[PDB]
């Protein structure tokens, strides 16, 4: 019941509001892949 | 008579390092006793997340 005030970056648009992260700070220097990396494979 | 009307010598400047924007790269240390050691290292101990 209780906040707490961090920054972030906020894009505007179609009168809706959404936060942008790059999780890149958090995969760093670490054995597993960052699942937003994704392969595709087209015929 | 030949008229000799001046003579010039070099008025050469001086350049220094620190004077130099690449001492910004580098971080310059005198040490007077570097001429006996034959060896310098650094140690990094990193763990990883």
């Amino acid at each position: 019941h209780s906040l707490t005030p961090l920054s972030m970056d906020v894009i505007r648009l179609g009168e809706k509001t959404v936060i942008m992260e790059n999780l890149r700070r958090v995969y760093k220097n670490t054995d597993t892949k960052d699942p937003l990396e994704r392969n595709v494979d087209l015929t | 008579f030949e008229a000799i009307f001046g003579t010039f010598c070099n008025r050469l400047e001086w350049v220094y390092f620190l004077t130099s924007g690449l001492a910004a790269a580098a971080h310059a240390i005198k040490f007077h006793d570097l001429n006996k050691l034959t060896t310098g290292k650094m140690l990094f101990h990193v763990q990883v997340p």
